[PDB]
RNA sequence: CACGGACCAAGGAGUCUAACGUCUAUGCGAGUGUUUGGGUGUAAAACCCAUACGCGUAAUGAAAGUGAACGUAGGUUGGGGCCUCGCAAGAGGUGCACAAUCGACCGAUCCUGAUGUCUUCGGAUGGAUUUGAGUAAGAGCAUAGCUGUUGGGACCCGAAAG
């Protein structure tokens, strides 16, 4: 009936592992008004590095 | 006519002798090539001396 | 006694000699062993570990592949090494002149290699005209492109396959794929 | 060779691998894909969503000849044709006289529309095709013959 | 560049009409394949058995 | 045999798909057609 | 102060198969598989082989059905290695695989609804916090081996019963 004994053990054995964040993480849950600009904007930056 | 070769293909449909993998089966030919001795760094002591 | 940070007596996981007994493969090895003992360069070094790889770890890699690398910039002279088979791509219509070595070639990508001037070698032949590790383009194929990656980490909600062996309207489509059909997942 | 196996290993080991306390008993779990909805549930759940439940509608008696379309894109094309033409087809075809592609005879029904061609004129013959698949053999300078 | 190899007589002697090597004994001598073909092979001519 | 291998070219203004996607529907609107007379 | 076991010999218990997963070895490689069958034979072997078939090369949808390049097959960040300069440290360029990310393409769903049109057919175009076991210079097929899975007498012996 929920020993919780040795769990902590189990879990530090293989250890807790932080999530190991990236650059440019995901933008699934934004403002999609952001989102549809932003996608906007990089096109157009691309171009105009595409001449320079 | 058989088994083919380089010029006369095979009696045999589709078949190619194998080709090999390596070239020479004397690999020191190859160890003690200009090439090589030219570009390695010089030997010591195939085995070594008991320091302490 | 010793309190231990460490599991003891841990094999490093990697391979330190091939698993096959292709003894013309025990000898390239001899030979990469040698030029990575007897030299300062990391490409012989690369090529020792790349020899002791599997199947899977060790792909094809095609002749466009190739002819892709062949196109960056001032890469178009090099001599090129991969590690396991060179396949052909009939996607193709115009191939360079290159220099290509490898362990084996098919024959259609040996003939479209020299059909266009090129030449196909051995890794020991390279070693005869490259020691140190000079003008050469390694490439690997893709590992991820497979028939059993596309079932890893299955599970809900990652968009993985399942393992299935015959596909229909009928076979894992209807609950837990609809919201019509109990739940979508 | 079972000389090579892990029951040889396990002679003197009472309990061979199959452990002590619970052991190896005659079919516990059901037989079978039993219990898919009741004791097995978080896994046709997890590994097998889809399973339990009917979708669509029935076809009886589906012969599989009706649905015959494999498809071919604009890349196999030049395949189709043999290896010792095909050359004299490429650097040639500055002439009039262009090659024809039977796809029915060399087994397909269908053409398809990935990847690209040389701007060399074909006549392509086939009973089925997609529309950027004529686009790109018009745009070569080809042509496209329904057939059957 | 083929080397040859000479053709004896029933005497024993050696005539002197020799002939090149195919390229068949260049080809390579992989014993791990002959070995894993072989233990496949000398099963074929096997007869069942059961009790 | 079928036709000759390496003859002429005939582009002319047809488009096959548009062929195909018109012999479907008049297939499955002529009897609802025939039936509107 | 729980069970079996008086002693000895011999026998005695995770196997075989069908279909499969991961992993490894091998052959060939956008193909692969000879062996249902035929030819052949020193005769259940070995050797040779057409045509089809299977798996794979194209998915998606309940289905009709449609069906994968705006781009040096995209950009950004990292990335081994290679090249360049350097006494070296380092700087730059190139950057396969791989990982994160924004996009482009195919199909499905929702929306927009053009040229024309048997006047209701057709559906170009541009979109969407939607969706897919997808595309994006292919990676698989066959055999074999350990482990593992399901059904099979199924690790060996065992019921009351029907």
């Amino acid at each position: 009936n929920h020993t919780a004994h040795n769990q902590t053990r189990k879990a530090h054995r293989n250890g807790i592992k932080k999530p190991k964040t990236y650059k440019y993480p995901s933008l699934k849950g934004v403002d999609p008004k952001f989102r549809r600009n932003h996608k906007h904007a990089l096109h157009g930056t691309a171009k105009a590095l595409a001449a320079a | 006519q058989v088994w083919g070769s380089e010029t006369v293909a095979s009696s045999k449909v589709g078949y190619t002798l194998p080709s090999h993998i390596i070239s020479t089966s004397d690999v020191t030919r190859i160890i003690n090539s200009s090439e090589i001795q030219s570009a390695i760094r010089p030997a010591g002591q195939a085995t070594q001396k008991r320091t302490h | 006694g010793i309190d231990h940070t460490s599991k003891q007596h841990k094999r490093s996981g990697h391979r330190t000699a091939p698993k096959s007994d292709n003894v013309y493969l025990k000898l390239l090895v001899k030979l990469y062993t040698f030029l990575a003992r007897r030299t300062d360069a990391p490409f012989n070094k690369v090529v020792l570990k790349a020899l002791f790889l599997s199947k899977i770890n060790r792909p094809p890699v095609s002749v466009s592949r190739i002819a892709r690398a062949l196109k960056q910039e001032g890469a178009a002279n090099k001599t090129v090494v991969v590690v396991g088979t060179v396949t052909d791509d009939a996607r193709i219509f115009e191939f360079p002149k290159t220099t290509v070595a490898a362990l084996r070639f098919t024959a259609g990508a040996r003939a479209k290699i020299v059909k266009a001037g090129g030449e196909c070698i051995t890794l020991d032949q390279l070693a005869v005209r490259a020691p140190k590790g000079q003008n050469t383009l390694i490439l690997r194929g893709p590992r991820n492109s497979r028939e059993a990656v596309r079932h890893f980490g299955m599970g809900p909600h990652k968009g993985k396959a399942p393992r299935i062996l015959s596909t229909g309207r009928k076979f894992e489509r209807a609950r837990g794929r609809r919201r019509s059909k109990g739940f979508k997942v | 060779p079972s000389r090579f196996t892990k029951t040889r290993k396990h002679r003197g080991h009472v309990s061979a691998g199959k452990g002590r306390i619970g052991k190896h008993r005659k079919h516990p779990g059901g037989r079978g894909m039993a219990g898919g909805q009741h004791h097995h549930r978080i896994n046709m759940d997890k590994y097998h969503p889809g399973y339990f439940g009917k979708v669509g509608m029935r076809y009886f008696h589906k012969q599989q000849a009706h649905f015959w379309k494999p498809v071919l894109n604009l890349d196999k094309l030049w395949t189709l044709i043999p290896e010792d033409k095909r050359d004299q087809y490429l650097k040639s075809a500055s002439k009039e006289t262009a090659p024809v592609i039977d796809t029915l005879a060399a087994g397909y029904g269908k053409i398809l529309g990935k990847g690209r061609i040389p701007n060399v004129p074909v006549i392509v013959k086939a009973r089925f095709v997609s529309k950027l698949a004529e686009e790109k053999i018009r745009a070569a300078g080809g042509v496209v013959e329904l057939i059957a | 560049s083929r080397p040859q190899v000479t053709v004896h007589s029933l005497t024993g002697e050696a005539t002197a009409n020799a002939l090149p090597l195919p390229a068949v004994f260049s080809a390579p001598i992989r014993p791990d394949i002959v070995h894993t073909v072989f233990t496949s092979v000398n099963k074929n001519k096997r007869q069942a058995y059961a009790v | 045999a079928t036709d000759v291998e390496a003859r002429a070219v005939q582009d002319n203004g047809e488009s096959a798909f548009r062929t195909l996607r018109l012999a479907r529907s008049e297939k499955k609107f002529r009897g609802i057609r025939e039936k509107r007379a």
